[PDB]
C-alpha cells in the first residue's frame, strides 16, 4: 500500500527556515492530495496546509504569511518550508494523505455541494525543537546487573534535542527490551535510560550491546554490559 | 486547543458528542489521536470508516437534518484510551482547517498493577568520569501515578534529583524513570542509597551500596 | 433604514437589521430580518424597502389563503349562460353546438404568467386561439390537450418571526435558515414538454405553413413578472426563469431557476406582503395552457 | 414594567375612546318581521 516517512533537522534556530520532507512508498506522489499537521505539546492538531493532485496550493489563515508546500514528483517527496519561527512552533510534524470528498446536498448544477477533505495514511511523525542552544551528542554508560531474571541496559546522559533511538545487538534483541522516556535536567539536556530483562542463565554465554543514535549531532555509538 | 474530560467505564459504551454541531448538510471525520503519534482515521465520512478499523467504532449520518454528530465506541478497551477530534465540515460554515476541541476519553476499571523498581549504582566509566548517577526505573504500575523518595543511607535526599511524568506503555501500563545525580566522593561516603517509590496506597523499596 | 449584510455562504438573501417601532411609542427595538434582494435597494450597507419611494405595503393576513377554489359564474332570474360544446372550437365564430348553463363550470382563479397553470385541458387536440393571428401584438392563447407536469419548491427551511411593531400590529419577518440553503425552481419532464411543445408546433403550422420553420425563444424583456413564469406555490411568489423550455427550433428533467419576491404590486399603485411561509416549500401542478408572442422564420 | 407603568391594552390591541356624545342608555328596541312572514 502506502505509507511514509517525515525527515527533518530535528533542531532549528529561532527566525529561521524549517525545511522538511516526507517521502511516500508504494503510491503515486501525482494523484493524491498531501496534508501536513503539526502537533505540540498542550496545542492539538493543527492542521498546516494542503497539496492537490494538481500541485494547488492552500495553506491555514493561522500560519498563512509563512507557510510555502512544494511537491517534487521526480522521487516521491514532497516538502515543507516553514519559516520565520518561533517557540511556539515546536511540535512533531505529521505528513498524511489526503483523499478529497465531495458532499452533495442539493443540486450539482446549482453548485450546492462541498468539498472535504480526509487524511487516511499518516507519516510516523518528525520532532523539531527551536531554541538558540546548540546541539549536543549523548555519553552513554553501561548498567551493569548482579543476578533466574535480571535485568540490564544503558543511560544515554546529557543530550540535546529529543530524541534518541536505541537498540539492542543492531535490532536482534528485541524481546523484553523497555526503553524510558527522557528527562529534560535543568541543565537544558535530554537524559534516557533504556532497560532490558535477560535470563540470568544466558549472562555468560551471550553478549548484549545497546545501539544509541542522536540525529541532530551526528552521532552513533555502542557500548558493552557485562559484571 | 483545550481538551474536554470523559470517563467510560471498560467495556462500555461511549458517547463522544461532537463539540460543534453543524448548521447544514455535514461531512464528519473523526480522528484518534494518541499524544505523542500518529493520528488514526475512525471515521471519514459521516458514518463511513476506512479498512481495518472495528465495527464498535461508530458515527452518526445525517439521513434527516437535526442529529448532531457523535461518535460510538461499544465494548471499550483500555487501549482506546485516547484524545478523538471532530473534523465538522459543513455547506454553511466555511473551511474546516481546524479539528475539533479534544475529548481524552479515561477508561475506568482497570486492573491494577504494582511497579517494578529496579535501581543502578553508578556506573564505572562516568564515576571514572567524576560523575556519578543514580537510575531508579519504574515500570508496569497502574494507576499511573507514583512518588519517589530518596534516601541516603537514612537520611531523606530532595536535592539533586529529577522524575519522570508516568508516560504509557504499549501494553496500556505506565513507566517512569528517576535519576539521582551524584558527586563520585558524596557515593562513596555513604553506606547506602535507597530508592522508595510509593504506588497507590503502598511503597517498594530498592536499595544500592558501594562494593 | 436597513443594515444588510448577506447571508454566510450566492448573495441572494440579505441579513437586515433596524430600528424598529414598539408597542409603546417610546421604546424602540433593534431588531433583525431576512429579505430577498429583490426586495430592497441601497442608498449609496444600508438598504431600504423596494416599496417606499412608491406606496406602503400591506402584509397579507396570515390566516387568508392564497388557495384558487372553484368559483361558477351564474346569470340572474331572466338571463342565461350559453355554453359552446364544439370540441374543436377557436374562440370566435359561429358554435353548431349549444347549451344553456344556470352557472359555469369549477373556475380556479389561477394568477399566472406564460404558462396557464392547474387550467381545463382541451378534448381531441390542443387548440390555439388569438384574434388576428397575423397581427403579431395580439397574444396567442395556446390550450393544451395532455397536461404536461410540473414540480417546484422552495428547499430552504425558514422560520417566521413575530415582531410586536404596535397595539395588536405583528409584522411576521423572516427567522433564519434552519440547515441548508439551497436555489427553489421547478421540474418538467423533458420528454412529455418535448412531446407538449411538438403538440403546439402541429397546430402552429395549420396557420403559419408546412415549410416555415417555427422558433421559440425567451422572453423579449421587461418586468420581472412578464419575464419570468411567475405563479405562487404554498403563499410565496416564484419567478422561474422559462429559458429552459422555449429554446428550440423546428430520466429527463428540465429545471427552471426561480426567485423569491415578498413584495408584489400585483396589476398596478398599492403593494402587498406576502409573509414568510414555514417549513419547506413543495407544490405539483399541471401547465394546461400557454401564452406566446410571434415576433414579425 | 419591572414605578413605570403601561396601559393594559398596549401588548393585545390598540383602542378607541368612546364618543363622548353617544349614550351608553339601553333603548327599547323592537324586532319585526318583514313581509310575508
Ligand atoms: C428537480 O430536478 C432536480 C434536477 O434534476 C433534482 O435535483 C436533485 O435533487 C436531489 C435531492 O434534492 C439530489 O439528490 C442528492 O444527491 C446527492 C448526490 O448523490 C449522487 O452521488 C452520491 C455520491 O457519489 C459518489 O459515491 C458513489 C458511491 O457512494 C460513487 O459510485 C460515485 O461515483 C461518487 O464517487 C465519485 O464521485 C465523488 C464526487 O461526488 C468523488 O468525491 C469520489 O472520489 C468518486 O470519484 C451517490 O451515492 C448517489 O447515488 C444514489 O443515487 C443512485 C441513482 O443514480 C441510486 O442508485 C442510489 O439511490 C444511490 O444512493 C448519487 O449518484 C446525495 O448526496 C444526496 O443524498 C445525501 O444527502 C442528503 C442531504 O444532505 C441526506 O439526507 C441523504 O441521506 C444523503 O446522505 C447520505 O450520503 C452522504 C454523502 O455520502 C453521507 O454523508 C450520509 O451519511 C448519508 O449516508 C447515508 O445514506 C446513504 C445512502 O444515501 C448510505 O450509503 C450511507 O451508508 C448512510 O446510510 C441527495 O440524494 C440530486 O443530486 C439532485 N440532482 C442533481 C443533478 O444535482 C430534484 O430532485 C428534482 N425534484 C424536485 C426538486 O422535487
Ligand atoms: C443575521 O444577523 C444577526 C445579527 O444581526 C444574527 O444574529 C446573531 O447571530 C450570532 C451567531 O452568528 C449570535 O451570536 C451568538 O450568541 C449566543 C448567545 O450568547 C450570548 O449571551 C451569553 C449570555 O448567556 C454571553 O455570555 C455570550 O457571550 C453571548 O453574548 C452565543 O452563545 C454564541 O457564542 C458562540 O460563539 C462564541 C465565540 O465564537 C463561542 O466561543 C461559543 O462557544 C459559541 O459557539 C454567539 O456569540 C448573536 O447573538 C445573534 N444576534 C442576535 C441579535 O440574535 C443572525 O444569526 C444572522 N442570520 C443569518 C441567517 O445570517
Ligand atoms: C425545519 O426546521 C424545523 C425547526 O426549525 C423542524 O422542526 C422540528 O421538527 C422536529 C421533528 O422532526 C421537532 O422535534 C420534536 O419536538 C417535540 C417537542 O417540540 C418532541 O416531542 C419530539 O419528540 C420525539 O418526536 C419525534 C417525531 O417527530 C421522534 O421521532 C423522536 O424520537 C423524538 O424523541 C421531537 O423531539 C422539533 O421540535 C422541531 N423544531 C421546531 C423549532 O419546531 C422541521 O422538522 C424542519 N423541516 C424540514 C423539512 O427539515
Ligand atoms: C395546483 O393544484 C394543486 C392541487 O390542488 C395544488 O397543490 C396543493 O398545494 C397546497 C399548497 O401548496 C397543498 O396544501 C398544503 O397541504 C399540506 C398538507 O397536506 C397533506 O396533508 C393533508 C391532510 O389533511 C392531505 O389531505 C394532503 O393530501 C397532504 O397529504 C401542508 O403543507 C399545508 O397545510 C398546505 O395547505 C395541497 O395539499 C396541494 N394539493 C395537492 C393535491 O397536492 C397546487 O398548489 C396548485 N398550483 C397552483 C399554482 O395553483
Ligand atoms: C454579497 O455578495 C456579493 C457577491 O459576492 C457582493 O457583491 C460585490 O459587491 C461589491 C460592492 O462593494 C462589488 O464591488 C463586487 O464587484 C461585487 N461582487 C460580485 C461578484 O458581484 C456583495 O457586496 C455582498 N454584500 C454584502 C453586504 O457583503
Ligand atoms: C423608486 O426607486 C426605484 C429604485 O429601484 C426606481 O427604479 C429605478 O429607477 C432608475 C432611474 O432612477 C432606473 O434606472 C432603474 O432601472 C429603476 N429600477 C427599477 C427596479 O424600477 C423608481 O423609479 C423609483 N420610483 C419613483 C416613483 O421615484
Ligand atoms: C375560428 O374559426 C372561424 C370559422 O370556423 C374563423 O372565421 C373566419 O375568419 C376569417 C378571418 O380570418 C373570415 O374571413 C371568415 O369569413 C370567417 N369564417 C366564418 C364562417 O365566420 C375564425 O377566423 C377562426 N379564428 C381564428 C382565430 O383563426
Ligand atoms: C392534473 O392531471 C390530470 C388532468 O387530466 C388530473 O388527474 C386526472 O383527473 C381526472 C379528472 O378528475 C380523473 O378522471 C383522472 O383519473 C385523473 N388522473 C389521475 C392519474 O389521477 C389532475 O387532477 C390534474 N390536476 C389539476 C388540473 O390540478
Ligand atoms: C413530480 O412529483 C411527483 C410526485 O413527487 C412525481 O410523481 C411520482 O412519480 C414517481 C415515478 O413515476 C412515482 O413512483 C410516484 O408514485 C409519483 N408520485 C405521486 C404522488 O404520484 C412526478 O413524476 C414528478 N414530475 C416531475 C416532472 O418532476
Ligand atoms: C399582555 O400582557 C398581560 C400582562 O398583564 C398578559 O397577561 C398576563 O400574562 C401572565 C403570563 O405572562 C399571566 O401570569 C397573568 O395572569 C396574565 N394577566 C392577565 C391580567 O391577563 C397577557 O398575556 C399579554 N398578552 C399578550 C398577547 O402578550
Ligand atoms: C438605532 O439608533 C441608534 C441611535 O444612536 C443607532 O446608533 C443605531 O445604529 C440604530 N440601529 C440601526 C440598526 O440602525
Ligand atoms: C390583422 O392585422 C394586419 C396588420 O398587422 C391587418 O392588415 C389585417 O387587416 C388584420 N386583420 C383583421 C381581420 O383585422
Ligand atoms: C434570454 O436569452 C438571452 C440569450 O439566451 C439572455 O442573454 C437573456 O438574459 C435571456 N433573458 C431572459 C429574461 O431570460
Ligand atoms: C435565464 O437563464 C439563461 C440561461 O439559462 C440566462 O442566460 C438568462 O440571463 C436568465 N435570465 C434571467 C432574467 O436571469
Amino acid at each position: 500500500q502506502v505509507q511514509l516517512q517525515e525527515s527533518g533537522p530535528g533542531l532549528v534556530k529561532p527566525s529561521e527556515t524549517l525545511s522538511l520532507t516526507c517521502t511516500v512508498s508504494g503510491g503515486s506522489i501525482s494523484n493524491y492530495y498531501w496534508s501536513w499537521i503539526r502537533q505540540s505539546p498542550g496545542k492539538g492538531l493543527e492542521w498546516i496546509g494542503y497539496i492537490s493532485d494538481s500541485e494547488s496550493t492552500n495553506y491555514n489563515p493561522s500560519l498563512k504569511s509563512r507557510v510555502i508546500i512544494s511537491v517534487d514528483t521526480s522521487k516521491n517527496q514532497l516538502s515543507l518550508k516553514l519559516n520565520s519561527v518561533t517557540a511556539a512552533d515546536s511540535a512533531i510534524y505529521y505528513c498524511a494523505r489526503a483523499q478529497q470528498g465531495k458532499r452533495i446536498y442539493g443540486m450539482v448544477s446549482f453548485g450546492e455541494f462541498f468539498y472535504y477533505y480526509y487524511m487516511d495514511v499518516w507519516g510516523k511523525g518528525t520532532t523539531v525543537t527551536v531554541s538558540s542552544a546548540s546541539t549536543k551528542g549523548p555519553s552513554v554508560f553501561p548498567l551493569a546487573p548482579s543476578s533466574g531474571t535480571a535485568a540490564l541496559g544503558c543511560l544515554v546522559k546529557d543530550y540535546f534535542p529529543e530524541p534518541v533511538t536505541v537498540s539492542w545487538n543492531s535490532g536482534a534483541l528485541t524481546s523484553g527490551v523497555h526503553t524510558f522516556p527522557a528527562v529534560l535536567q535543568s541543565s537544558g539536556l535530554y537524559s534516557l535510560s533504556s532497560v532490558v530483562t535477560v535470563p540470568s542463565s544466558s549472562l555468560g554465554t551471550q553478549t548484549y550491546i545497546c545501539n544509541v543514535n542522536h540525529k541532530p549531532s551526528n552521532t552513533k555509538v555502542d557500548k558493552k554490559v557485562e559484571p | 486547543s483545550y481538551v474536554r474530560p470523559l470517563s467510560v467505564a471498560l467495556g462500555e459504551t461511549a458517547s463522544i458528542s461532537c463539540g460543534r454541531q453543524a448548521l447544514g448538510s455535514r461531512a464528519v471525520q473523526w480522528y484518534q489521536h494518541r499524544p505523542g503519534q500518529a493520528p488514526i482515521l475512525l471515521i471519514y465520512n459521516n458514518q463511513d470508516r476506512p479498512s481495518g478499523i472495528p465495527e464498535r467504532f461508530s458515527g452518526t449520518p445525517d439521513i434527516n437534518f437535526g442529529t448532531r454528530a457523535t461518535l460510538t465506541i461499544s465494548g471499550v478497551e483500555a487501549g482506546d484510551e485516547a484524545d478523538y477530534y471532530c473534523h465538522m465540515w459543513d455547506s454553511r460554515s466555511g473551511f474546516s482547517w481546524s479539528f475539533g476541541g479534544a475529548t481524552r476519553l479515561t477508561v475506568l476499571g482497570q486492573p491494577k498493577a504494582a511497579p517494578s523498581v529496579t535501581l543502578f549504582p553508578p556506573s564505572s566509566e562516568e564515576l571514572q568520569a567524576n560523575k556519578a548517577t543514580l537510575v531508579c526505573l519504574i515500570s508496569d504500575f497502574y494507576p499511573g501515578a507514583v512518588t519517589v523518595a530518596w534516601k541516603a543511607d537514612s537520611s531523606p535526599v530532595k536535592a539533586g534529583v529529577e522524575t519522570t511524568t508516568p508516560s504509557k506503555q504499549s501494553n496500556n501500563k505506565y513507566a517512569a524513570s528517576s535519576y539521582l545525580s551524584l558527586t563520585p566522593m558524596q557515593w562513596k561516603m555513604h553506606k547506602s542509597y535507597s530508592c522508595q517509590v510509593t504506588h497507590e496506597g503502598s511503597t517498594v523499596e530498592k536499595t544500592v551500596a558501594p562494593t | 433604514t436597513l443594515q444588510c449584510t448577506n447571508v454566510t455562504n450566492r448573495g441572494e438573501l440579505k441579513n437586515c437589521s433596524f430600528n424598529m417601532t414598539t408597542e409603546l411609542r417610546d421604546k424602540k427595538q433593534k431588531v433583525y430580518s431576512l429579505f430577498y434582494r429583490l426586495d430592497v435597494v441601497q442608498i449609496n450597507k444600508e438598504y431600504r424597502l423596494i416599496n417606499c419611494n412608491t406606496s406602503a405595503c400591506t402584509q397579507a393576513c396570515p390566516k387568508v389563503s392564497f388557495e384558487p377554489i372553484p368559483i361558477h359564474y351564474c346569470a340572474p332570474a331572466g338571463f342565461a349562460i350559453l355554453k359552446c360544446k364544439d370540441k374543436k372550437f377557436n374562440g370566435t365564430g359561429p358554435c353548431p353546438s349549444v347549451s344553456t348553463v344556470q352557472c359555469t363550470h369549477g373556475i380556479k382563479p389561477v394568477v399566472s404568467t406564460q404558462l396557464l397553470l392547474n387550467g381545463s385541458l382541451a378534448e381531441e387536440e390542443v387548440m390555439i386561439r388569438s384574434e388576428n393571428i397575423t397581427n403579431n401584438a395580439k397574444n396567442i392563447l395556446v390550450q393544451f390537450n395532455t397536461p404536461v407536469q410540473i414540480n417546484c419548491t422552495r428547499p430552504n427551511n425558514m422560520t417566521r418571526k413575530s415582531i410586536r411593531i404596535g397595539p395588536g400590529q405583528a409584522f411576521y419577518a423572516l427567522g433564519d435558515i434552519i440547515g441548508d440553503i439551497r436555489q427553489p425552481h421547478c421540474n418538467v419532464s423533458k420528454a412529455t414538454w418535448n412531446e407538449t411543445l411538438g403538440k403546439v408546433v402541429k397546430q402552429l403550422r395549420k396557420h403559419f405553413g408546412n415549410n416555415t420553420i417555427i422558433r421559440f425563444a425567451n422572453s423579449s424583456g421587461g418586468d420581472l413578472e412578464v419575464t419570468t413564469h411567475s405563479f405562487n406555490c404554498g403563499g410565496e411568489f416564484f419567478y422561474c426563469n422559462t429559458s429552459g423550455l422555449f429554446n428550440s427550433t423546428w430520466n429527463d428533467s428540465i429545471t427552471l431557476p426561480c426567485r423569491i419576491k415578498q413584495i408584489i404590486n400585483m396589476w398596478q399603485g398599492q403593494c402587498m406582503y406576502a409573509p414568510p411561509i414555514q417549513g419547506v416549500i413543495r407544490c405539483v401542478s399541471n401547465i394546461t395552457g400557454l401564452i406566446l408572442t410571434r415576433d414579425g422564420t
